[PDB]
């Protein structure tokens, strides 16, 4: 009953950090302290909001994300471990999801990892659950390309699909890059006719 | 249950959500433990998927 109330307020902090952001000398937001914290605070955010099962919670969550997304963003350089795991069990909870609404989660969590990983260079074997993290991975590229290929081929909302088709692409990139081996890739590989 | 375990992990092994590695590995040792059987059977049977 105190939806509507917590989520003006929301905007409200949203609205007031951005503004922040955009001139934080004005805001005297220099502190990386503090810029640690609120990131990691809106990223908890968005994470327990879409960990509930069963609306609200969802555009709630998207606020959230399009939020942190700017906000690493513009102070990456000021941005490991525990933020993988967290990100992986949301990845998870985004995969459980009803496709049609969970779309742009997947591609906020996804830069996520992507900066996530892109912070510190680290091998498969600092990565908890790697093989789950590009287990998952690599079926929501199969789904989802698969779709885009349908729906390239029903062609005979353009950019958005060849959007998280690339970012995909990239993505399982570094992974594999990760990955210099290859046997856990070849394990995926032999279990994907991708 | 060797049979039964063999064919399921050949089924659900290429989808980690579905198929608790480390839990079945513990509950079968606890299963072999329980029955006194050869100590062979979870790496014969996990192996054979």
């Amino acid at each position: 009953n105190s939806l509507t109330e917590y989520q003006q307020l929301l905007s409200a902090w949203r609205m007031f950090l951005i503004v922040a952001t955009h001139n934080a000398d004005v805001m005297h937001l220099t502190n990386p302290e503090v810029r640690q914290k609120l990131f990691k605070d809106i990223l908890g955010g968005t994470q327990a909001l879409l960990v509930v099962p069963r609306v609200a919670c969802m555009h709630l969550s998207s606020m959230l994300c399009t939020v942190m997304i700017i906000l690493l963003r513009r102070w990456k350089n000021d941005l490991p471990e525990d933020i993988l795991n967290s990100l992986t069990q949301i990845l998870e909870g985004v995969l459980q999801r009803d496709q049609q609404l969970v779309e742009k989660t997947k591609a906020q969590i996804f830069s996520a990892l992507i900066s996530v990983l892109e912070m510190k260079p680290m091998k498969a074997s600092e990565i908890p659950q790697y093989s789950q993290l590009l287990l998952n991975v690599c079926e929501t590229l199969q789904e989802e390309v698969v779709s885009l290929v349908d729906h390239t081929r029903h062609e005979v909302q353009k950019d958005q699909r060849d959007g998280v088709c690339v970012l995909g692409l990239h993505l399982a990139k570094e992974l594999c890059e990760a990955d210099e081996e290859g046997d856990q890739w070849q394990q995926v590989l032999r279990k994907l006719p991708v | 249950l060797h049979l039964k375990i063999t064919s399921l992990g050949k089924i659900y092994a290429s989808t980690p959500r579905y198929f608790p590695l480390e839990f079945l590995v513990k509950y079968l040792e606890q299963q072999v433990c329980n029955f006194s059987w050869d100590a062979g059977f979870v790496t014969y049977t996990m192996q054979e998927i």
